[PDB]
RNA sequence: AGCUUUGCGCAGUGGCAGUAUCGUAGCCAAUGAGGUCUAUCCGAGGCGCGAUUUGCUAAUUGAAAACUUCCCAAUA
RNA sequence: UUGGAAAAGAUUAGCAUGGCCCCUGCGCAAGGAUGAC
Protein backbone atom coordinates (compact mmCIF):
# COMPACT_ATOMS: atom_id res chain seq x y z
CA UNK A 1 0.00 0.00 0.00
CA UNK A 2 2.58 2.64 1.63
CA UNK A 3 4.76 0.88 -1.34
CA UNK A 4 2.41 1.28 -4.59
CA UNK A 5 2.65 5.36 -3.10
CA UNK A 6 6.24 5.50 -2.93
CA UNK A 7 6.56 3.78 -6.37
CA UNK A 8 4.82 6.33 -8.08
CA UNK A 9 6.49 9.49 -5.98
CA UNK A 10 9.83 8.43 -7.13
CA UNK A 11 9.09 7.73 -10.65
CA UNK A 12 7.49 11.29 -11.17
CA UNK A 13 10.38 12.75 -9.04
CA UNK B 1 -6.54 10.44 22.65
CA UNK B 2 -8.54 11.63 19.44
CA UNK B 3 -10.60 14.39 19.87
CA UNK B 4 -13.80 13.43 20.63
CA UNK B 5 -16.42 13.75 17.96
CA UNK B 6 -18.20 17.15 18.37
CA UNK B 7 -21.65 16.60 18.86
CA UNK B 8 -24.90 19.38 20.45
CA UNK B 9 -27.55 17.86 22.25
CA UNK B 10 -30.38 19.43 24.22
CA UNK B 11 -28.42 21.93 27.09
CA UNK B 12 -31.09 21.33 29.68
CA UNK B 13 -33.65 19.21 29.77
CA UNK B 14 -34.68 20.51 33.58
CA UNK B 15 -33.73 22.79 35.73
CA UNK B 16 -33.37 23.78 39.67
CA UNK B 17 -32.46 21.31 42.18
CA UNK B 18 -28.81 20.10 41.65
CA UNK B 19 -28.73 22.58 38.36
CA UNK B 20 -28.44 25.82 41.33
CA UNK B 21 -25.30 24.24 42.63
CA UNK B 22 -23.37 23.78 39.22
CA UNK B 23 -23.91 27.01 37.90
CA UNK B 24 -22.58 28.23 41.73
CA UNK B 25 -19.80 26.54 41.74
CA UNK B 26 -19.36 28.06 38.28
CA UNK B 27 -21.33 30.97 37.10
CA UNK B 28 -22.56 32.24 40.42
CA UNK B 29 -24.37 34.68 40.97
CA UNK B 30 -21.81 38.08 40.64
CA UNK B 31 -22.69 41.29 40.96
CA UNK B 32 -24.17 41.33 37.27
CA UNK B 33 -24.34 44.66 36.67
CA UNK B 34 -21.68 47.92 36.76
CA UNK B 35 -19.22 45.02 35.66
CA UNK B 36 -20.02 44.72 32.47
CA UNK B 37 -21.63 47.78 31.49
CA UNK B 38 -19.64 50.84 30.01
CA UNK B 39 -21.61 54.06 30.78
CA UNK B 40 -22.16 55.31 27.40
CA UNK B 41 -21.96 59.08 29.02
CA UNK B 42 -19.07 60.04 30.61
CA UNK B 43 -15.66 58.31 31.82
CA UNK B 44 -14.83 56.58 35.04
CA UNK B 45 -11.07 56.92 36.23
CA UNK B 46 -8.75 58.12 34.14
CA UNK B 47 -9.16 58.76 30.50
CA UNK B 48 -6.43 55.80 28.65
CA UNK B 49 -5.41 54.56 31.97
CA UNK B 50 -7.19 51.06 30.49
CA UNK C 1 4.98 7.59 2.23
CA UNK C 2 1.69 8.60 2.23
CA UNK C 3 -0.08 6.72 4.68
CA UNK C 4 -3.69 8.42 4.41
CA UNK C 5 -5.60 5.58 2.04
CA UNK C 6 -5.67 6.37 -1.82
CA UNK C 7 -8.61 5.96 -4.27
CA UNK C 8 -7.59 4.33 -7.76
CA UNK C 9 -10.68 4.76 -10.09
CA UNK C 10 -14.13 6.64 -9.80
CA UNK C 11 -15.95 3.82 -8.20
CA UNK C 12 -13.84 3.89 -4.98
CA UNK C 13 -14.31 7.60 -4.86
CA UNK C 14 -18.15 7.52 -5.23
CA UNK C 15 -18.61 4.64 -2.99
CA UNK C 16 -16.34 6.03 -0.18
CA UNK C 17 -18.13 9.33 -0.18
CA UNK C 18 -21.40 7.33 0.14
CA UNK C 19 -19.54 4.86 2.91
CA UNK C 20 -19.24 7.05 5.47
CA UNK C 21 -23.16 8.23 6.91
CA UNK C 22 -21.77 9.75 10.65
CA UNK C 23 -17.89 11.26 9.46
CA UNK C 24 -16.94 13.72 6.81
CA UNK C 25 -15.03 12.26 3.72
CA UNK C 26 -12.56 14.16 2.65
CA UNK C 27 -10.49 13.93 -0.56
CA UNK C 28 -7.46 15.56 -1.78
CA UNK C 29 -7.57 15.86 -5.51
CA UNK C 30 -4.07 16.14 -6.76
CA UNK C 31 -0.51 14.93 -7.09
CA UNK C 32 1.79 13.23 -4.76
CA UNK C 33 4.65 15.40 -6.45
CA UNK C 34 3.28 18.26 -5.82
CA UNK C 35 4.57 20.01 -3.26
CA UNK C 36 1.24 21.92 -1.93
CA UNK C 37 -0.20 18.68 -2.15
CA UNK C 38 2.83 17.27 -0.01
CA UNK C 39 2.19 19.53 2.70
CA UNK C 40 -1.56 19.26 2.47
CA UNK C 41 -1.05 15.71 2.83
CA UNK C 42 1.40 16.28 5.97
CA UNK C 43 -0.82 18.25 7.79
CA UNK C 44 -3.97 15.62 6.75
CA UNK C 45 -2.05 12.62 8.03
CA UNK C 46 -0.65 14.86 11.57
CA UNK C 47 -4.62 15.18 11.96
CA UNK C 48 -5.21 12.13 10.37
CA UNK C 49 -6.13 10.10 13.74
CA UNK C 50 -7.39 13.14 15.47
CA UNK C 51 -10.71 13.42 13.45
CA UNK C 52 -11.13 9.47 12.98
CA UNK C 53 -14.25 9.85 15.37
CA UNK C 54 -16.09 12.61 12.83
CA UNK C 55 -14.06 12.84 9.22
CA UNK C 56 -12.32 10.36 7.05
CA UNK C 57 -9.27 10.92 4.46
CA UNK C 58 -8.93 9.76 1.63
CA UNK C 59 -6.00 10.89 -1.50
CA UNK C 60 -7.18 10.59 -5.39
CA UNK C 61 -4.81 11.39 -8.05
CA UNK C 62 -6.19 13.76 -11.13
CA UNK C 63 -4.02 11.29 -13.28
CA UNK C 64 -5.46 7.90 -12.40
CA UNK C 65 -9.14 9.19 -11.35
CA UNK C 66 -9.44 11.89 -13.92
CA UNK C 67 -12.82 11.83 -14.36
CA UNK C 68 -14.07 14.36 -11.72
CA UNK C 69 -11.80 17.18 -13.49
CA UNK C 70 -14.85 18.42 -15.28
CA UNK C 71 -17.51 18.64 -13.03
CA UNK C 72 -15.88 19.26 -9.93
CA UNK C 73 -13.86 22.22 -11.90
CA UNK C 74 -10.62 20.49 -11.26
CA UNK C 75 -8.30 23.04 -12.83
CA UNK C 76 -6.09 23.95 -9.82
CA UNK C 77 -2.87 21.95 -8.95
CA UNK C 78 -4.36 20.72 -5.85
CA UNK C 79 -8.31 20.81 -4.23
CA UNK C 80 -9.66 19.68 -1.16
CA UNK C 81 -13.45 18.41 -1.25
CA UNK C 82 -15.65 18.07 1.43
CA UNK C 83 -18.92 15.27 1.60
CA UNK C 84 -21.27 14.33 4.13
CA UNK C 85 -24.26 11.92 3.15
CA UNK C 86 -23.55 12.41 -0.38
CA UNK C 87 -23.75 15.87 -0.44
CA UNK C 88 -20.70 18.58 -0.94
CA UNK C 89 -20.50 20.77 2.03
CA UNK C 90 -19.46 24.68 0.51
CA UNK C 91 -17.02 26.48 2.87
CA UNK C 92 -16.80 30.46 3.17
CA UNK C 93 -13.10 31.02 3.23
CA UNK C 94 -13.33 34.09 2.00
CA UNK C 95 -11.14 33.65 -1.00
CA UNK C 96 -14.41 33.99 -3.84
CA UNK C 97 -14.83 29.93 -4.16
CA UNK C 98 -16.53 28.25 -1.36
CA UNK C 99 -16.13 24.73 -2.98
CA UNK C 100 -12.72 24.11 -2.44
CA UNK C 101 -9.69 25.08 0.04
CA UNK C 102 -7.41 24.97 -2.82
CA UNK C 103 -4.20 26.25 -0.91
CA UNK C 104 -2.27 24.21 1.28
CA UNK C 105 -2.12 25.96 5.20
CA UNK C 106 0.96 24.53 7.32
CA UNK C 107 -0.77 25.05 10.71
CA UNK C 108 -2.56 21.71 10.55
CA UNK C 109 -5.15 23.40 14.14
CA UNK C 110 -6.77 25.82 11.25
CA UNK C 111 -7.77 22.50 8.90
CA UNK C 112 -8.86 20.79 12.44
CA UNK C 113 -11.24 23.90 12.57
CA UNK C 114 -12.43 24.13 9.41
CA UNK C 115 -13.41 20.13 9.56
CA UNK C 116 -14.89 20.64 12.57
CA UNK C 117 -17.14 23.55 11.70
CA UNK C 118 -18.25 21.35 8.33
CA UNK C 119 -18.97 18.38 10.09
CA UNK C 120 -20.76 20.66 12.77
CA UNK C 121 -22.81 22.43 9.98
CA UNK C 122 -23.77 19.07 8.07
CA UNK C 123 -24.91 17.41 11.32
CA UNK C 124 -27.41 20.55 11.59
CA UNK C 125 -28.42 20.43 8.05
CA UNK C 126 -26.76 23.66 6.40
CA UNK C 127 -25.14 22.63 3.03
CA UNK C 128 -23.35 25.70 3.15
CA UNK C 129 -21.20 26.64 6.42
CA UNK C 130 -19.03 29.33 7.40
CA UNK C 131 -15.08 29.28 7.76
CA UNK C 132 -14.23 30.43 11.32
CA UNK C 133 -11.48 32.17 9.66
CA UNK C 134 -10.56 34.49 6.95
CA UNK C 135 -8.27 33.38 4.47
CA UNK C 136 -8.49 36.26 1.73
CA UNK C 137 -5.26 38.09 3.65
CA UNK C 138 -2.14 35.79 4.70
CA UNK C 139 -1.91 37.74 7.81
CA UNK C 140 2.19 38.03 6.93
CA UNK C 141 3.06 41.19 8.78
CA UNK D 1 -62.49 16.40 17.68
CA UNK D 2 -61.15 15.15 14.26
CA UNK D 3 -62.16 11.64 13.81
CA UNK D 4 -58.63 10.18 12.69
CA UNK D 5 -57.22 8.33 15.72
CA UNK D 6 -60.04 5.52 15.48
CA UNK D 7 -58.10 3.89 13.08
CA UNK D 8 -54.47 3.35 15.12
CA UNK D 9 -55.37 3.61 18.47
CA UNK D 10 -56.08 -0.38 19.80
CA UNK D 11 -54.74 -0.13 23.26
CA UNK D 12 -50.88 0.30 21.74
CA UNK D 13 -47.97 2.64 22.09
CA UNK D 14 -48.18 5.71 19.54
CA UNK D 15 -44.66 7.43 18.99
CA UNK D 16 -44.37 10.74 17.48
CA UNK D 17 -41.84 11.22 15.19
CA UNK D 18 -40.75 14.52 14.42
CA UNK D 19 -38.04 16.73 12.68
CA UNK D 20 -38.26 14.83 9.49
CA UNK D 21 -38.38 15.82 6.07
CA UNK D 22 -41.06 17.78 4.84
CA UNK D 23 -40.77 16.75 1.40
CA UNK D 24 -39.60 13.08 2.44
CA UNK D 25 -40.35 10.41 4.91
CA UNK D 26 -44.02 10.34 2.82
CA UNK D 27 -43.58 6.00 3.16
CA UNK D 28 -40.23 5.97 4.85
CA UNK D 29 -41.87 5.81 8.04
CA UNK D 30 -43.54 2.38 6.65
CA UNK D 31 -40.32 1.01 6.30
CA UNK D 32 -39.49 2.32 9.89
CA UNK D 33 -42.50 0.44 11.34
CA UNK D 34 -41.87 -2.71 9.10
CA UNK D 35 -38.75 -2.94 10.43
CA UNK D 36 -39.97 -2.61 13.83
CA UNK D 37 -41.06 -5.08 15.49
CA UNK D 38 -44.88 -4.47 15.79
CA UNK D 39 -45.25 -3.44 12.37
CA UNK D 40 -48.75 -2.06 13.30
CA UNK D 41 -49.05 1.42 11.99
CA UNK D 42 -47.03 4.33 10.87
CA UNK D 43 -49.13 7.06 10.18
CA UNK D 44 -47.92 10.76 8.96
CA UNK D 45 -49.97 13.95 9.48
CA UNK D 46 -49.73 15.95 6.41
CA UNK D 47 -52.41 18.92 5.54
CA UNK D 48 -54.62 18.54 2.95
CA UNK D 49 -54.49 20.43 -0.52
CA UNK D 50 -50.47 21.32 0.55
CA UNK D 51 -48.21 19.07 -0.73
CA UNK D 52 -45.85 18.24 1.74
CA UNK D 53 -45.90 16.51 5.13
CA UNK D 54 -46.71 18.63 8.69
CA UNK D 55 -44.08 17.60 10.59
CA UNK D 56 -44.70 15.05 13.12
CA UNK D 57 -46.27 11.48 12.85
CA UNK D 58 -48.05 8.82 14.72
CA UNK D 59 -46.36 5.61 14.95
CA UNK D 60 -48.48 2.54 16.74
CA UNK D 61 -46.87 -0.13 17.63
CA UNK D 62 -48.52 -2.84 19.63
CA UNK D 63 -45.69 -4.69 21.35
CA UNK D 64 -44.83 -1.75 24.07
CA UNK D 65 -41.14 -3.17 25.20
CA UNK D 66 -40.22 -3.28 21.12
CA UNK D 67 -41.73 0.51 20.94
CA UNK D 68 -39.45 1.28 23.57
CA UNK D 69 -36.50 -0.17 22.58
CA UNK D 70 -37.03 0.93 18.77
CA UNK D 71 -37.37 4.12 20.54
CA UNK D 72 -33.74 4.21 21.94
CA UNK D 73 -32.50 2.92 18.78
CA UNK D 74 -34.02 5.19 16.38
CA UNK D 75 -33.78 8.47 18.57
CA UNK D 76 -31.73 10.34 16.44
CA UNK D 77 -31.67 8.45 13.64
CA UNK D 78 -30.87 9.79 10.35
CA UNK D 79 -34.25 9.07 8.15
CA UNK D 80 -34.90 10.27 5.22
CA UNK D 81 -33.13 13.81 4.81
CA UNK D 82 -32.94 14.71 8.85
CA UNK D 83 -32.49 12.39 12.06
CA UNK D 84 -36.04 11.31 13.58
CA UNK D 85 -37.02 12.67 16.92
CA UNK D 86 -39.00 10.15 18.49
CA UNK D 87 -40.91 10.60 21.68
CA UNK D 88 -44.33 9.94 23.11
CA UNK D 89 -47.92 10.64 21.49
CA UNK D 90 -50.04 13.04 23.96
CA UNK D 91 -53.61 12.36 22.64
CA UNK D 92 -55.21 14.61 24.77
CA UNK D 93 -59.44 14.17 24.14
CA UNK D 94 -62.17 15.81 25.81
CA UNK D 95 -62.47 13.12 28.33
CA UNK D 96 -58.61 13.73 29.06
CA UNK D 97 -59.17 16.97 29.71
CA UNK D 98 -62.61 16.57 31.64
CA UNK D 99 -60.54 14.30 33.55
CA UNK D 100 -57.43 16.72 33.86
CA UNK D 101 -60.17 19.57 35.09
CA UNK D 102 -61.96 17.32 37.78
CA UNK D 103 -58.03 16.71 39.24
CA UNK D 104 -56.54 20.40 38.82
CA UNK D 105 -59.62 21.20 41.44
CA UNK D 106 -58.47 18.53 43.80
CA UNK E 1 -21.19 -28.92 51.56
CA UNK E 2 -22.78 -25.48 50.60
CA UNK E 3 -19.88 -22.88 51.44
CA UNK E 4 -21.54 -19.19 51.32
CA UNK E 5 -19.89 -16.30 50.06
CA UNK E 6 -18.78 -12.76 51.89
CA UNK E 7 -18.77 -9.45 49.83
CA UNK E 8 -17.01 -6.46 51.32
CA UNK E 9 -18.25 -2.80 51.42
CA UNK E 10 -17.84 -1.87 47.84
CA UNK E 11 -18.75 -5.06 46.32
CA UNK E 12 -22.47 -4.09 48.62
CA UNK E 13 -22.91 -0.72 47.44
CA UNK E 14 -22.13 -1.76 43.65
CA UNK E 15 -24.93 -4.78 43.76
CA UNK E 16 -27.40 -2.04 45.21
CA UNK E 17 -26.63 0.22 42.90
CA UNK E 18 -26.98 -2.45 40.13
CA UNK E 19 -30.48 -3.41 41.92
CA UNK E 20 -31.24 0.26 42.20
CA UNK E 21 -30.82 0.62 38.47
CA UNK E 22 -32.53 -2.44 37.34
CA UNK E 23 -35.60 -1.26 39.76
CA UNK E 24 -35.40 2.08 37.90
CA UNK E 25 -35.08 0.41 34.66
CA UNK E 26 -38.26 -1.43 35.73
CA UNK E 27 -40.23 1.05 36.41
CA UNK E 28 -39.49 3.07 33.27
CA UNK E 29 -40.43 0.40 31.03
CA UNK E 30 -43.13 -0.52 32.88
CA UNK E 31 -44.25 3.33 32.73
CA UNK E 32 -43.96 3.87 28.93
CA UNK E 33 -45.51 0.32 28.29
CA UNK E 34 -48.90 1.99 29.20
CA UNK E 35 -49.93 -0.59 32.00
CA UNK E 36 -49.69 1.74 34.28
CA UNK E 37 -49.68 5.12 35.00
CA UNK E 38 -46.12 6.21 36.72
CA UNK E 39 -45.77 7.21 40.55
CA UNK E 40 -47.18 10.54 41.90
CA UNK E 41 -43.96 12.71 42.34
CA UNK E 42 -42.92 13.47 46.06
C1' A F 1 -43.18 -18.10 72.10
C1' G F 2 -41.51 -13.05 73.30
C1' C F 3 -36.98 -10.15 72.90
C1' U F 4 -32.30 -8.66 70.67
C1' U F 5 -27.69 -8.29 67.12
C1' U F 6 -24.65 -7.92 62.69
C1' G F 7 -24.92 -7.64 57.59
C1' C F 8 -27.95 -6.90 53.49
C1' G F 9 -31.92 -5.18 50.29
C1' C F 10 -36.91 -2.80 49.66
C1' A F 11 -39.97 1.15 51.39
C1' G F 12 -40.31 5.99 54.18
C1' U F 13 -39.25 10.54 57.06
C1' G F 14 -35.30 13.92 57.71
C1' G F 15 -30.41 15.52 56.08
C1' C F 16 -26.19 16.22 52.84
C1' A F 17 -24.12 17.01 48.09
C1' G F 18 -17.96 20.42 44.23
C1' U F 19 -12.53 19.60 50.69
C1' A F 20 -19.35 16.45 47.78
C1' U F 21 -20.86 11.93 44.87
C1' C F 22 -18.57 7.89 41.35
C1' G F 23 -16.44 5.21 37.05
C1' U F 24 -11.41 3.96 36.55
C1' A F 25 -10.68 -0.18 31.63
C1' G F 26 -4.10 2.91 34.56
C1' C F 27 -0.93 1.45 38.48
C1' C F 28 0.17 0.05 43.33
C1' A F 29 -2.27 -2.74 47.79
C1' A F 30 -3.18 -7.15 54.18
C1' U F 31 2.71 -11.33 50.58
C1' G F 32 0.79 -4.06 54.09
C1' A F 33 -1.64 1.33 51.12
C1' G F 34 -0.36 5.54 54.39
C1' G F 35 1.63 7.48 58.81
C1' U F 36 4.72 14.87 61.80
C1' C F 37 0.92 12.26 67.93
C1' U F 38 1.56 6.83 71.12
C1' A F 39 7.02 4.47 66.16
C1' U F 40 9.55 -2.82 68.30
C1' C F 41 3.48 1.91 67.19
C1' C F 42 -1.36 2.24 63.92
C1' G F 43 -3.88 -0.91 60.13
C1' A F 44 -6.99 0.57 54.26
C1' G F 45 -7.41 1.00 49.71
C1' G F 46 -4.25 4.72 47.70
C1' C F 47 -2.37 7.40 43.47
C1' G F 48 -3.08 9.43 38.36
C1' C F 49 -7.10 9.78 34.38
C1' G F 50 -12.34 11.08 33.50
C1' A F 51 -17.56 12.34 35.13
C1' U F 52 -21.75 14.79 38.23
C1' U F 53 -29.64 9.58 34.66
C1' U F 54 -35.45 10.45 33.91
C1' G F 55 -40.39 13.03 34.16
C1' C F 56 -43.42 17.38 34.90
C1' U F 57 -44.22 22.61 34.87
C1' A F 58 -43.31 27.65 33.98
C1' A F 59 -40.98 31.77 31.68
C1' U F 60 -38.17 34.41 27.86
C1' U F 61 -36.90 35.19 22.61
C1' G F 62 -39.09 34.60 17.93
C1' A F 63 -44.18 35.66 13.02
C1' A F 64 -44.31 30.50 13.97
C1' A F 65 -40.61 27.28 20.30
C1' A F 66 -44.26 21.65 17.07
C1' C F 67 -49.84 16.22 18.52
C1' U F 68 -53.03 15.24 12.67
C1' U F 69 -56.99 20.28 7.38
C1' C F 70 -57.75 25.89 8.30
C1' C F 71 -60.28 30.59 6.49
C1' C F 72 -64.38 34.19 4.61
C1' A F 73 -69.99 36.12 4.10
C1' A F 74 -75.19 35.00 5.56
C1' U F 75 -79.37 32.30 8.11
C1' A F 76 -80.88 28.69 11.46
C1' U G 1 -75.96 23.72 8.46
C1' U G 2 -75.24 26.66 3.57
C1' G G 3 -71.98 29.37 -0.15
C1' G G 4 -66.70 30.70 -1.52
C1' A G 5 -60.98 30.37 -1.15
C1' A G 6 -56.43 27.03 -0.13
C1' A G 7 -37.51 26.84 13.24
C1' A G 8 -33.02 19.99 10.89
C1' G G 9 -38.22 23.34 17.21
C1' A G 10 -34.41 27.67 20.51
C1' U G 11 -33.35 29.75 25.48
C1' U G 12 -33.78 30.40 30.83
C1' A G 13 -36.08 29.01 35.58
C1' G G 14 -38.56 25.74 39.31
C1' C G 15 -40.38 20.79 41.46
C1' A G 16 -39.82 15.35 41.93
C1' U G 17 -36.79 10.94 40.85
C1' G G 18 -31.87 9.15 40.63
C1' G G 19 -26.86 9.85 44.21
C1' C G 20 -25.24 9.82 49.38
C1' C G 21 -26.23 9.73 54.93
C1' C G 22 -28.87 9.27 60.02
C1' C G 23 -33.16 7.00 61.71
C1' U G 24 -37.72 3.90 61.09
C1' G G 25 -40.40 -0.29 59.36
C1' C G 26 -40.02 -4.77 56.65
C1' G G 27 -37.75 -8.76 54.22
C1' C G 28 -33.67 -12.12 54.21
C1' A G 29 -29.12 -14.36 55.90
C1' A G 30 -26.48 -15.55 60.11
C1' G G 31 -27.00 -15.46 65.04
C1' G G 32 -27.04 -13.32 70.54
C1' A G 33 -29.10 -13.50 75.37
C1' U G 34 -33.61 -15.21 77.85
C1' G G 35 -38.81 -16.62 79.79
C1' A G 36 -42.53 -20.55 80.35
C1' C G 37 -46.85 -26.22 84.67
Amino acid sequence: DIESSLKQLAERR
Amino acid sequence: KPLPAPLDGQRKKRGGRRYRKMKERLGLTEIRKQANRMSFGEIEEDAYQE
Amino acid sequence: SYMLPHLHNGWQVDQAILSEEDRVVVIRFGHDWDPTCMKMDEVLYSIAEKVKNFAVIYLVDITEVPDFNKMYELYDPCTVMFFFRNKHIMIDLGTGNNNKINWAMEDKQEMVDIIETVYRGARKGRGLVVSPKDYSTKYRY
Amino acid sequence: EDPSLLEWDADDFRIFCGDLGNEVNDDILARAFSRFPSFLKAKVIRDKRTGKTKGYGFVSFKDPSDYVRAMREMNGKYVGSRPIKLRKSMWKDRNLDVVRKKQKEK
Amino acid sequence: VTLGVYLTKKEQKKLRRQTRREAQKELQEKVRLGLMPPPEPK
